[PDB]
């Protein structure tokens, strides 16, 4: 019975609800893609505001759509699990359908339509989440990164991020990352990553948690200690200068 | 037309209040006083019959009301809320109770379903909180005995002996000193007496008085013979010269 | 004051009025002029069609509601399409059920009732747009003009839009005159695009700019725009 | 209706499912899987009416593959047959029940077992050291209750299919154009796809 | 019309923040406090009492810890009423998972169920929040024990040991303090006691005071043990640890 | 507060007035209609230069003979789309033809105003107005070549060129000047190049622009890069003459 | 009726015959049993016209959707399943479809899918529906071969719907053939089995006991 | 066609001396086609034991059904149902659909935990009670069994006694339907302990 517009047009042409639901976005842990040659790796930092977590079962930042396709974000951790939930019903009634799973940019496609409708159906407010959605297409081996928002905005990024201090590290991003060599493998895809998130993190091993995502459904989730590894040599091509 | 009011009227404030249900306590606070007593073989809840007129029938107006054979209840607060409380109350003992089980439910079942009716009126739409406070009084085969206080919460929670409403402050002192786990029911109702006296402005006797006990089987008021296992009704109202009787052993 | 009694059609001022319905018979004034005129045997619709750029085309005014009815609007369009459906809807149902041309007196009728619950209703808003109706039925010729307070009366010409008032008084003067001619359907029109260029101002009546529509005896309503009102300026 | 078999033997399921389609007067395909991979570790074959067959096993897989995603887990097939046997028994109170039998023979991970659940279209279900649907266990079970033994490899299992085989061919009047074996262990799923000539 | 009496439960604040959520979880931070220790072999839920008196019923009460489940408690902190609204659901789910699977339901599921509910009164709906924060103690076959914890928002996450309610920022500073990765079930009392005992706003804690539970796997046996303390008995377990 | 369908004193509805204000906030669009095809550019307006811009949609088939580019809040015309795209297709099952481009048009546009609490006529349930124009050109065969703009407020107008975003003042009066009766698709193309380059803060080249035409014989096409790049160059020489 | 749609190294063969019968009584010699969805996929009638008419001509529809949606064309796999997945929601009601979704894409090669109104999809690479089936099959089985070139496969198909118009009282009048390539179906005419009939008699030397 | 003798099987319950029994034949089949002889017929939540003949889905059903509900009847009322108040909600909830009913012969055995009264009660397929001091039979050899326990039956037996009467009923009764048998399965209930013991029978 409840349908008040919430999110209406107000004297400038604005949509609160949808610019306040960014400013949720602007909140929450950072999250970061890039992608390499054959390959897309998400990085998320880890909320530090409390601490004495069980690692093991805590709701993860990264989440696997389908054995293919993956999605981290920044914003309401409540609100990510109703869109991630529909992603994964989509994605199973996709390929129960068409015999065939979906593209990146398909499921892209819903999970932005799904934040769209929130903006202007009756009784309920936009989603407070921006998402990263990264994968391979089905039988393809281009790498694919999309970034949507919470009016329902969706397009492709070469490394992106968003969350808390993203505009700091989108700048990193911008003059460090070249399309004419982007990180030809695993290994530097996440250097770059990892160095990213180092510029904002501030100091911190386990306060960084890597997800590398391959063709043909290969997707890990790089230890705490694999990670380290990285920082490690990373604080190096910056002491020895 | 149509009731357009979907939305919550009980909100939280910035301190965390939440402000119909703290008013509607008020209301409850200015109500008159109600008491119940738990004693070693019985309950015994009481309250005074604050008449609106000397033209009115006192008798006719009943606070004190029977929920189910073994369980009574008496509040504080908005009549006509309690009234409406109460008919949901002896109803929703049979629908998700007796017409499911062949038995009357447990004094704190149905406890926990007045409770539920009354949090609903407070997070549901377009209605206020009920501005009533039950004391629940009742007996079942398992757990014996039992006292019960519903706020406009929806919050419950048992009592060896409690007042509710205007004087419950000074009533609940009174009653913390005369209280101990060895009372016969009849010294309850004589400390329920006593702690009422107190609360009562004017007139104290068996026609200004409304004491109710849950004791033994009164095979009397059931009505009929023949089957043992109903025992008859362990709810019963005390009459206005059974309160008399008690009231000259003061 | 205002923003008090103005927020919804459910909403009486101190004074008994009806805010939201008098702020929709305003975008009518802010519309484009349409006059209608009938004598005894067609009934006529003359508009002054309006454009937003000079390349752009000009909105039409006229729209056919059955062979025998029709009707002008002026204001929001959307919504002359949503009223000129419904007695599209409401003509259709009388020749169907009762195999009957809907009278132009009972559709004036059925489009008053339907402004009304617009008025009386919170959430809704009123209609913003004004409608000539003419028609040609078993009682002979008729105009009505339509308001979104859902009154509708019944003329023998008028005049609705910006700068009405101008046609509205030739029409009022000429009354004698067009009321008598019957037979005469180009005689009829010219006198309502005399009556429709009495409100002009900006520009004069081209090819581009009128529309014309009649109806009457063995005339089935008719649209002419552009091309064929060359003859009329 | 069409052949559907398993048996369990100690360290894995042996699902022995027919391949004809028959549609009135001819037999349409002669190549037919009537099985479908809920989990990799689960197996279910289906007989039954036309459409419904495939309608509901695909369905089931979709719903079993969903759960896998959402909890990162693959649900035991006790789990899973449970969740097979709700959904059947529901429709058989429904507008147009699904008519269709399912032998599902999945590998507990954890229980380090081999397991076989026989259901029928009401929601019967049954855990069983061997099963069949329709008409084949009228021929089949007295050489399956002869020879069984729980500690049969998975060759000996494939010789009794055999002999299944055989005694359907010889004496049950529709041809059903012989069986695709499907083996279900600790190490998934394969097709055995020597069957026809062992 | 009705607009007007409209509070607008499920809007955000020009800061991105849910007015409402942040709201009903102040009015939590005035609950008694309630805490859950996790040891390699057991589970600990105590909580403080709220509201009380020497003439309530400690015996037949429980206001702030329930069982969900043989396997799953939760302990409360907020208003009473709204959590029973949502342990029903919970205890609920609980038995329609086991239907469906003949398996006990997983812990981490049964927590995301109650959080959705919590997720939707803030999205679309038009109420008021549940003003209740939850600690959920479990025990399941592919985690083993588990805590997790739920507020009025709808997010969850899990912990090792935590703490909701009142003090909350000085019973996870103290917990953080002494909790060591390979404590014993009988040492987790002691440090949930003792918690309490240093951060209570009232003068010394007493057994009236108290609800305790522990979730047990006791070696002699198999099926794990959900102990809900009686009265008597947290008054034992308190002069053992030495608050006296 | 104050409804959504509410008027203003002037008979204006506020939430389709603060809608058009929207849209001014939007990559600009262009669409030219001649008699060889209708052209639709658009500014792609990327925030950023790690955006791949190839996966900016602005500019999208409706039918074979119907393409549209769009304004404003983009999220918002996906509906819009789908809308005309299963109107189009479904005259088609119905009629065995091609949709009138006035049709589908005005079918898109009867969407515009279905918005309200409940507002007493019918069902209409979208919160708001839409936040996007439409820019919809195409061919049928009683009109031939037709661009239309549709606005939020439900009306759409036919014109022989038009501009619509952010530097649509401006780019409407370039238009206004440059076209005539007698242009063709190159021609066409070349000024839509040429005024969405004056308009535009950043420099126009084949990356963060996008040109596309509808043609009787080869319907709506997209213009590839490569296609549009040689444009461009055609432009810096032609611009640099005189 | 007879149908039938069958794969080989050029692409597709989709032959069918052309008449329909109510009864005894011979409604049409010239109904069109080939259903062109759109320019690359082909679907054959068998069971009730309209159904087959009325929901292929349909999925024409949903399949123009899908490619302006994704950009790309739909697969034979997603085709099919359209209209199975749409016959089997209506099952029970009485819809009466037998039927061919023929296509060649790119990504599956020819495909042929056999879908029915009891919800039956398969896949595979001879199929022959109708009242005269048996009797296409028995020419296509003994002389089928995956190597055929476009000429021989189409007269096999050609001649298989002639064999059962010949034998089968419901099956006759023309024959229309059609090739299913990745660019597209090309159609191969109609041909009138009266006129087919002799001179394939004379040619063959089949048909030896028909007198003429 | 009728559901209750699709699957076959039989549950014979008897109260004794301070004590009760409950016995089930282990067979689940297909019309002719013995299926499994293990099909047990008798569960238990808590200290009641329901024994339940007729259409398999729906005895495996009710089972799931029964448990679900009695152990929220545990959770909200904080003690384990009693058979007296088990077979209330059993028939309640048999009724429930009573036009669309579950094909079934539900059979109630236990002893109340606070009187330690023996207690026993039979089902029709849509509730009707039948609460015996002797006997409840049910299943497709129902006849038998009425016939058997008639004769065998005698008031006050001890466990041990019970025991052979309970199975020489069952035993006889099963041997006498072709649907039942392949396996039995009889439990006796006392107080404190539960004992339950399968019997060697014919297996054809
Ligand atoms: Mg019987
Ligand atoms: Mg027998
Ligand atoms: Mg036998």
């Amino acid at each position: 019975g409840y349908d008040r517009a919430l999110s209406i047009f107000s004297p400038d042409g604005h949509i609160f609800q949808v610019e306040y639901a960014l400013e949720a976005v602007k909140r929450g842990t950072c999250a970061v893609g890039v992608k390499g040659k054959n390959c897309v790796v998400l990085g998320c930092e880890r909320r530090s505001t409390l601490k004495l977590q069980d690692t093991r079962i805590t709701p993860s930042k990264v989440s696997k759509i389908d054995s293919h396709v993956v999605l981290s974000f920044s914003g309401l951790n409540a609100d990510s699990r109703i869109l991630i939930e529909k992603a994964r019903v989509e994605a199973q009634s996709h390929r129960l359908t068409l015999e065939d799973p979906v593209t990146v940019e398909y499921l892209t496609r819903y999970v932005a339509g799904v934040q769209q409708r929130y903006t202007q159906s009756g009784g309920v407010r936009p989603f407070g989440v921006s998402t990263l959605i990264a994968g391979f297409d089905p039988r393809d081996d281009e790498p694919k990164l999309y970034q949507t928002e919470p009016s329902g905005i969706y397009s492709s990024w070469s490394a992106q991020t968003i969350g808390r201090n993203s505009k700091t590290v989108r700048e990193f991003l911008e003059k460090n990352y070249d399309r004419k060599e982007p990180p030809a493998t695993v290994e530097e895809c996440v250097k770059l990553t990892v160095r990213s998130l180092l510029e904002v993190v501030q100091t911190g091993a386990k306060n960084i948690e890597i997800t590398v995502v391959k063709p043909d459904s290969d997707i890990v989730a790089l230890s705490s200690e694999e990670i380290n590894q990285y920082v490690t040599q990373i604080e190096q091509e910056k002491q020895e200068q | 037309m149509t009731d357009r009011y979907s939305f919550s009227l009980t909100t939280f404030s910035p301190s965390g209040k939440l402000g119909q249900i703290d008013y509607a306590l008020t209301a409850v606070k200015q109500g008159v006083t109600s008491l119940g007593i738990k004693a070693t073989n019985g309950v015994v809840i009481a309250t005074e019959k604050k008449s609106s007129s000397p033209l009115a029938m006192s008798e006719t107006l009943s606070k004190v009301s029977l929920l189910t054979p073994d369980i009574g209840a008496v509040y504080s607060g908005m009549g006509p809320d309690y009234r409406v409380l109460v008919d949901k109350s002896r109803k929703v003992a049979h629908t998700s109770y007796k017409r499911i089980y062949g038995e009357y439910p447990p004094t704190k079942l149905l406890v926990s379903e007045v409770a539920k009716i009354m949090q609903e009126a407070t997070q549901s739409g377009g209605v206020r909180p009920f501005g009533v406070s039950l004391l629940i009084a009742g007996h079942d085969e398992f757990n014996g005995f039992s006292l019960y206080q519903v706020d406009p919460s929806g919050s419950y929670f048992p009592w060896k002996a409690t007042a509710i409403g205007k004087g419950s402050v000074a009533a609940k002192t009174f009653l913390e000193k005369r209280w101990n786990d060895e009372l016969e029911l009849e010294d309850a109702i004589h400390i329920a007496l006593l702690t009422l006296k107190e609360s009562v402005e004017g007139e104290f006797n068996g026609d200004t008085i409304e004491l109710a006990i849950i004791g033994d089987e009164n095979p009397d008021l059931l009505g009929y013979t023949g089957i043992p296992t109903d025992k008859g009704p362990r709810f019963r109202k005390l009459t206005s010269q059974e309160i008399n009787d008690r009231l000259e052993a003061l | 004051f205002r923003n008090n009694y103005d927020g919804d059609t459910v909403t009486f001022s101190p004074t008994g009025r009806l805010f939201q319905v008098e702020y929709a018979l305003e975008a009518i004034k802010q519309g484009s002029v349409t006059v209608g005129l009938r004598s005894n045997t067609h009934a006529v619709l003359v508009a002054l069609k309006r454009n937003a750029d000079e390349l752009s085309s000009y909105q039409k005014k006229i729209i056919k509601c059955d062979e025998h009815m029709g009707l002008s609007l002026a204001g929001l369009a959307p919504d002359a399409r949503v009223l000129s459906n419904y007695l599209r809807q409401q003509c259709n149902y009388s020749s169907l059920v009762f195999n009957r041309k809907l009278a132009v007196e009972r559709a004036g009728h059925l489009l008053c009732d339907k402004a009304q619950k617009n008025t009386q209703s919170y959430g809704g808003r009123p209609y913003g747009v004004g409608l000539l109706i003419i028609g040609y039925d078993k009682s002979g010729a008729h105009l009505l003009e339509f308001q979104p307070s859902g009154n509708v009366t019944e003329l023998y010409g008028t005049a609705i839009g910006a700068r009405s008032q101008g046609a509205k008084t030739y029409l009022e003067r000429t009354l004698d005159t067009f009321i008598k001619i019957d037979g005469n359907p180009d005689e009829l029109i010219k006198a309502g695009v005399e009556a429709i260029s009495q409100s002009l101002r900006d520009e004069s009546l081209t090819v581009d700019n009128l529309s014309i529509a009649i109806v009457g005896k063995d005339t089935p309503f008719t649209i002419y725009d552009g091309e064929a009102v060359a003859k009329y300026i | 209706m069409d052949i559907i078999l398993g048996i369990r033997v100690q360290d894995s399921v042996i699902l022995a499912s027919s391949k004809a389609v028959t549609r009135g007067i001819s037999v349409l395909k002669d190549s037919d899987d009537k099985t479908r991979q809920l989990s990799p570790h689960t197996l279910m074959s289906f007989a039954g009416e036309a459409g419904d067959t495939v309608q509901f096993a695909e369905y089931i897989q979709a719903n079993i593959q969903l759960y896998s995603i959402r909890e990162d887990y693959e649900l035991s097939p006790q789990a899973v047959s449970s969740f097979v046997r709700q959904e059947l028994a529901k429709s058989i109170r429904s507008r147009r029940p699904y008519q269709v039998n399912v032998l599902i023979g999945g590998y507990d991970k954890k229980k380090n077992k081999p397991e076989l659940y026989q259901i029928d279209y009401l929601g019967t279900k049954v855990e069983l050291p061997y099963g069949a649907h329709g008409y084949s266990g009228f021929y089949t079970f007295s050489l399956l209750d002869h020879h069984y033994r729980p500690d049969m490899t998975t060759e000996e299992g494939l010789d009794l299919l055999k002999l299944c085989v055989q005694e359907l061919e010889k004496r049950m009047p529709m041809d059903f154009k012989g069986v695709i074996v499907k083996i279900v262990d600790k190490d998934g799923i394969r097709q055995v796809d020597d069957f026809q000539a062992q | 019309g009705s607009r007007r009496y409209d509070s607008r439960t499920t809007i955000f604040s020009p800061e991105g923040r849910l007015y409402q959520v942040e709201y009903a979880l102040e009015s939590i931070s005035h609950a008694g406090t309630a805490i859950g220790i996790m040891a390699s072999d057991g589970i600990v839920l105590a909580a403080e009492r709220k509201v009380t008196s020497t003439l309530l019923e400690q015996d037949t009460s429980t206001e702030k810890l329930y069982k969900l489940n043989d396997k799953i408690a939760v302990a409360v902190a907020g208003l009473t009423a709204d959590a029973e609204i949502l342990i029903n659901t919970a205890r609920i789910h609980a038995q329609n998972y086991l239907k469906t699977y003949n398996e006990d339901i997983p812990v981490e599921i049964l927590v995301r169920r109650l959080s959705d509910i919590k997720q939707g009164y803030t999205q679309h709906g038009g109420l008021r929040p549940f003003g209740v924060s939850f600690i959920y103690a479990g025990y399941d076959d592919r985690y083993g024990y588990q805590l997790y914890t739920s507020n009025p928002s709808g997010n969850y996450t899990g912990w090792k040991a935590i703490s909701v309610g009142a003090n909350t920022s000085a019973a996870q500073t103290l917990l953080q303090m002494d909790y060591k990765d390979d404590m014993k079930v009988d040492d987790a009392i002691e440090l949930a006691l003792k918690t309490l005992s240093k951060t209570t706003d009232s003068s010394a804690l007493t057994y009236d005071r108290l609800e305790f539970a522990t979730i047990r796997k006791g070696a002699n046996d198999g099926e794990v043990y959900q102990k809900i303390f009686k009265p008597q008995e947290i008054k034992d377990i308190l002069v053992k640890t030495g608050i006296t | 507060d104050r409804g959504v369908s509410t008027f203003s004193p002037e008979g204006r509805l506020f939430q389709v007035e603060y809608s058009l204000e929207a849209i001014k906030l939007g990559s600009t669009a262009i669409g030219i209609a001649t008699k060889e095809g209708v052209v639709l550019g658009v500014e792609k307006r990327a925030t950023s230069p790690l955006l791949e811009s190839d996966s900016i949609e602005k500019i999208v088939e409706i039918d074979r003979h119907i393409g549209c580019a769009m304004s404003g809040l983009t999220a918002d015309a996906r509906s819009m789309i789908e809308h005309a795209r299963t109107a189009a297709v479904t005259h088609n099952l119905y009629y065995d033809e091609d949709i009138n481009v006035e049709s589908l048009t005005q079918s898109v546009c009867d969407l515009a105003l279905r918005f309200g609490e409940g507002a007493s006529g019918e069902e209409r349930l979208m919160s708001r107005p839409f936040g996007v124009a439409l820019l919809i050109a195409g061919h049928d065969a009683d009109d031939g070549y037709q661009l239309f703009h549709a606005e939020p407020s439900g009306t759409f107008y036919r014109y022989n060129a038009k501009a619509i975003g952010s530097g649509s003042e401006g780019a409407q009066a370039e238009l206004l000047n440059e076209w005539h009766s007698s242009l063709t698709l190159k021609e066409a193309e070349l000024l839509v190049l040429k005024i969405l380059k004056q308009v535009m803060e950043e420099k126009l080249d084949e990356n963060n622009a996008q040109l596309s035409c509808i043609t009787k014989q080869d319907g709506f096409k997209i213009y590839d890069n490569e296609k549009t790049a040689e444009l461009i160059k055609e432009l810096k020489e032609k611009e640099a003459a005189e | 009726t007879t149908t039938l749609a069958f794969r080989f190294q050029g692409g597709i063969i989709v032959a069918v015959d052309s008449r329909a019968t109510a009864g005894n009584w011979v409604a049409s010699q010239t109904v069109k049993r080939v259903i062109e969805i759109n320019p690359f996929l082909l679907g054959t009638m068998a069971g009730g016209a309209a159904d087959c008419q009325f929901w292929e001509t349909w999925l024409g529809s949903q399949c123009r959707l899908h490619e302006l949606r994704e950009k790309e064309r739909i697969s034979v796999a997603a085709a099919s399943k359209i209209l199975s997945n749409l016959v089997y929601q209506y099952k029970g009601a009485g819809l009466s479809m037998g039927t061919m979704i023929c296509g060649y894409t790119r990504k599956e090669g020819p495909t042929i899918y056999y879908v029915d109104s009891d919800g039956t999809r398969l896949k595979g690479d001879i199929f022959c529906v109708g009242s005269g089936q048996t009797f296409a099959y028995g020419v296509l089985d003994s002389n089928y071969k995956w190597d055929l070139s476009v000429e021989d496969a189409l007269y096999l198909g050609k001649r298989s719907i002639l064999a059962a118009a010949h034998r089968d009282a419901y099956s006759g009048g023309s024959v229309n053939l059609y090739h299913v390539t990745e660019d597209g179906w090309i159609y191969h005419g109609n041909h009138d089995v009266g006129e087919l009939f002799w001179k394939v008699k004379e040619e063959e030397g089949s048909f030896n006991n028909v007198i003429g | 066609s009728d559901p209750s003798s699709i699957n076959g099987g039989i549950v014979v319950a008897m109260t004794g001396k301070d004590c009760v029994a409950i016995a089930c034949d282990l067979r689940l089949g297909s019309q002719s086609l013995g299926v499994s002889n293990k099909f047990e017929k008798i569960f238990h939540y808590g200290h009641v034991f329901l024994g339940i003949t007729g259409l398999a889905t729906d005895v495996t059903t009710l089972n799931e059904m029964f448990r679900y509900k009695t152990n929220l009847y545990k959770l909200k009322e904080e003690r384990a149902i009693e058979p007296e108040t088990f077979t209330q909600l059993v028939s309640s909830s048999l009724y429930e659909r009573r036009f669309g009913p579950y094909f079934v012969g539900p059979v109630v055995a236990g002893i109340n935990s606070k009187s330690g009264k023996p207690f026993i009660a039979g089902f029709d397929l849509i509730g009707c009670i039948d609460e015996a001091k002797d006997f409840i039979v049910s299943g497709t050899a129902s006849d038998q069994l009425f016939g058997m326990c008639e004769s065998l039956y005698e008031p006050n037996l001890e466990p041990e006694d019970l025991f052979e009467t309970i199975s020489q009923a069952l035993l006889n009764a099963a041997d006498r339907d072709a649907l039942s048998g392949w396996g039995a399965v009889v439990y006796i209930i006392k107080k404190d302990e539960v004992v339950k013991r399968y019997l060697k029978m014919r297996q054809d």
